[PDB]
RNA sequence: AAGCUCGUAUCAGUUUUAUG
RNA sequence: GGAAUACUGCCAGCUGGGACUGAGGACUGCGACGUAAGUCAAGGAUGCUGGCAUAAUGGUUAUAUGCCGCCCGUCUUGAAACACGGACCAAGGAGUCUAACGUCUAUGCGAGUGUUUGGGUGUAAAACCCAUACGCGUAAUUGAACGUAGGUUGGGGCCUCGCAAGAGGUGCACAAUCGACCGAUCCUGGAUGGAUUUGGUAAGAGCAUAGCUGUUGGGACCCGAAAG
RNA sequence: GAAAUUGUUGAAAGGAAGGGCAUUUGAUCAGACAUGGUGUUUUGUGCCCUCUGCUCCUUGUGGGUAGGGGAUCUCGCAU
């Protein structure tokens, strides 16, 4: 089992350090899933398009359930009515960031999401397709 | 002015005090529970000793009555046999090696308790040249459990030195003391398999007085060391222990 | 940190089995039938 | 401190390091399959292995009980003020005798043990 | 070597019963 | 008739002698002694004594003593063996570079990506920017929104119920089933209605650079042969 | 100015030598300018008591530096 991040980015190392403590001291499996995903390689972390988030936000009660992505969020011109919601991801593209902000939503980092939801209440983790 | 304490320090102190106010009460609760558990263990041990004494006295009385009555008394077949590995890993044939592995006999001078059953009899017959077995007594089982009894805490090997260790793992089945484990080992209860698997395979040293016979690799009935040594298995285990 | 061996060092033996005191009260082993 | 148990005091020597002059004493593992040393037959030179590992609590500690620490100048020497008992100041071989006396004076002032005092000096 | 699920009912150079 | 003794086994019975071991490093716990204070052999040696600065001890090497050890590397082969080379020493000596095609890892951007063929600039082969084109992908069995650009069943995860076991609600990727347009089988007669499987949309996931690593051609890990 | 190699002095050992485990003997090398720490008793000093000043910031639970008066003095040092 992958136990350390191969990425040399110090910020990702700090995120891993925080998430390990959160998972070990909280016991909530939500932190464990994010910590495990943080070790996934770039090929194993496909981007999640804003269209994917918008279509996944049709889930019941998803308006108040902040969506979480462990990879990168990319813009999508195929849609024009992105729901007003908060999205948390490591990196947000300029187009995706503008679309999310313009729609009245907000974009936050993983640490901000963890502080807001230490136990992961109402969280929704999305994973990009591999096929 | 008086330097005020840091707000973070104040919160930390308040949290520590709140946690200690519960830890202190939990300590007293644990002490009371330990006292009650010790009393229960004492009464259970007394009951087990009484049961063993009554059983042996009844067996002896039945034998004497049968002798006096001019009849034959068929003693109950032993339902528990201990097995010890006598041969090394080298050159062991494949099927006997697999049988020994299934019996947790991974090294020489190691043994475990095996329930006597119709199926296990054939398994024992299949590994006679490599293992010596017999019917252990209460004293031998108690000595083994006390001296080389190790508990398996879900992945590992832990020495059995406290009833709390047994209770934390075997307490699910009502076993809360070393005496309870010994009773469940000598008597094949419903939870015999769980107790047997919980105990780590015994690591026994070579006999203090030697194996006696000049050659070990022979049947015990012909001056050897393996095979059925029902009565002498206790002596062999005690010498090895 | 160190495994105390029962059957000796009576102090540890009593911890494992509180009935050992009652056993030693009459020695529980020379009972006459 | 814990006893300094040296698992192997004898210096390891390469096979045939003395039979032929072209073979350096520096240890080198035999690569040939037929080599007896590689098979560690009885009576052959001992082969270094993980077993001879020294314990951490006594690793790198000299018999005097102080760890060696190379010192180049007074600035380096002053760093051992808080670790005099555990560390000892060792003067480098390239230090001129002019600075050696000054370094020794500071070591004595701070009480830092010197592994090789009086080197290049005369009384 | 790396990704999914599952630590579960997944198996066994082991044995016995039933289908000859 | 009755003692015993002989033999097997038990003692959570008692009592010595001999050898090694002293590991952890302020208290957290299981236990015993005692009405309590306190003590203890109870999760690892405590105290005393004896030798010492012309020290005590330890270290390097020659021989010697009890025992062991066929001469080094390569290839034959299933083996041991033959054999191939080795008089000795200082220096020299060998999977290195390049072009294409890939996996994995890391970085930047991201449906965009690649400044450096060049132009501007310049403390000048240094350093810093990009107007126009260009390679890649961004969609094709003509064209894919009617719907999570899909119903149902599982599915990391989240929420309510609950002290737990567990119940209910909601579900990314992924898997099974069945789904929508639009074309070929193969009918039907240039269509029409469709037989039963068909390959896309399904929902972008890609572009640039750094590292190990694989294949091919270049001298290709190094040395060497009849020839033209 | 090192080896292969060669000659002398010394030690050792003698149809061979070479290496490993443990040790005696012979030769020989290291083996603290460590000379302390604690409480008490005289005396002289200062950064020590008191009076009078100057100077840096900011402003602060400070720093630096002067001129008059003594051994209430162990606050440190030296005896």
């Amino acid at each position: 089992h992958r136990t350390a991040p191969k990425s040399d980015n110090v910020y990702l190392k700090l995120l891993v350090k925080l998430y390990t403590f959160l998972a070990r001291r909280t016991d909530a499996p939500f932190n464990k899933v994010v910590l495990k995903a943080l070790f996934l390689s770039k090929i194993n972390r496909p981007p999640v398009s804003v269209s994917r988030i918008a279509r996944a936000l049709k889930q019941e009660g998803a308006a108040n359930k902040t969506v979480v992505v462990v990879g990168t969020v990319t813009d999508d011109a195929r849609i024009f009515e992105f729901p007003k919601t908060t999205v948390a991801a490591l990196r947000f593209t300029a187009g995706a960031r503008a679309k999310i902000v313009k729609a009245g939503g907000e974009c936050i980092t993983l640490d901000q999401l963890a502080v807001r939801a230490p136990k992961g209440q109402n969280t929704l983790i999305l994973r990009g397709p591999r096929n | 002015e008086k330097i005020l304490t840091p707000e973070s320090q104040l919160k930390k102190s308040k949290a520590q005090q709140k946690t200690a106010e519960q830890v202190a009460a939990e300590r007293a609760a644990r002490k009371a529970a330990n006292k009650e558990k010790r009393a229960i263990i004492l009464e259970r041990n007394a009951a087990y000793q009484k049961e063993y004494e009554t059983a042996e006295r009844n067996i002896i009385q039945a034998k004497r009555d049968a002798k006096a009555a001019g009849s034959y008394y068929v003693e109950a077949q032993h339902k528990l046999v201990f097995v010890v590995r006598i041969k090394g890993i080298n050159k062991i044939p494949p099927k006997p090696r697999k049988v020994l592995q299934l019996l947790r006999l991974t090294r020489i001078n190691s043994g475990t308790f095996v329930k006597v059953t119709k199926a296990t009899l054939e398994l024992l017959k299949l590994i006679e040249p490599y293992v010596a077995y017999g019917y252990p007594s209460y004293s031998t089982i108690r000595q083994l459990v006390y001296k080389r009894g190790f508990g398996k805490i879900n992945k590992q090997r832990v020495p059995l030195s406290d009833n709390a260790i047994i209770e934390a793992n075997l307490g699910k089945y009502g076993i809360l003391s070393i005496d309870d484990l010994i009773h469940e080992i000598i008597t094949v209860g419903p939870h015999f398999k769980q107790a047997n698997n919980f105990l780590w395979p015994f690591k026994l040293s070579n006999p203090s007085g030697g194996w006696g016979v000049p050659r070990k690799f022979k049947h015990f009935i012909q001056g050897g060391s393996f095979g059925n040594r029902e009565e002498f298995i206790n002596k062999l285990v005690k010498s090895m222990n | 940190v160190l495994k105390k061996n029962p059957l000796k060092n009576k102090q540890v033996l009593l911890r494992l089995n509180p009935y050992a005191k009652v056993f030693a009260a009459e020695k529980l082993g020379s009972k006459k039938a | 401190h814990p006893k300094i148990v040296k698992k192997h005091t004898k210096k390891f020597k390469r096979h045939h390091s003395d039979r032929y002059h072209r073979v350096a004493e520096n240890w080198r593992k035999q690569k040939g399959i037929d080599s007896v040393v590689r098979r560690r037959f009885r009576g052959n030179i001992s082969q270094p292995k993980i077993g001879y590992g020294s314990n951490k609590k006594t690793k790198f500690l000299s018999p005097s009980g102080h760890k060696t620490f190379l010192v180049a100048n007074v600035k380096d020497l002053e760093t051992l003020t808080m670790h005099t008992k555990t560390y000892a100041a060792e003067i480098a071989h390239n230090i001129s005798a002019k600075n050696r006396v000054v370094i020794l004076a500071r070591a004595k002032a701070l009480g830092i043990k010197v592994t090789n005092p009086k080197g290049r000096l005369a009384l």
